[PDB]
């Protein structure tokens, strides 16, 4: 988690986990 | 990692197999059964009445081989009724098992 392709993965990442949270509380 | 719209597709597959369950499945031997359902999440199936039932967690979650044998869990009440959350108009649910 200390380089620029460790963020962009993170937030490539994160697009699928929001869409969970969004099932789950929905 | 696990793409959004590869997580888009495999749950639109999830929620059109649930689907064809839905309304393929043979009815429950009594409508004291509560009655399945898709809440968006998970596919729930008819429930007896006074106990839990689990489903596998939902194939389509990213972290889906984290939580290989994992289940979430519904109440159906002995009077054939989902158990509810109170402050809301949601069954109770407990997916702790699904959490990444």
């Amino acid at each position: 988690g200390c380089f620029t392709s460790d963020v962009s993965s993170y937030l490539e990442g994160q697009a699928a986990k929001e869409f969970i949270a969004w099932l789950v509380k929905g | 990692t696990v793409s959004l719209w590869e997580t888009v597709q495999k749950w639109r597959e999830y929620r059109r197999q649930c689907q064809r369950s839905l309304t393929e499945d043979p009815p429950p031997a009594t409508d004291l059964f509560c009655n399945r359902t898709f809440d968006e999440y998970a596919c729930w199936p008819d429930g007896e009445p006074g106990s839990f039932v689990n489903v596998s967690c939902p194939w389509y979650l990213p972290w889906a081989s984290s939580v290989p044998q994992g289940h979430v869990y519904r109440f159906c009440t002995a009077e054939g009724l989902w158990l509810q959350k109170d402050n809301s108009s949601l069954p109770w649910r407990d997916l702790s098992e699904c959490e990444e």
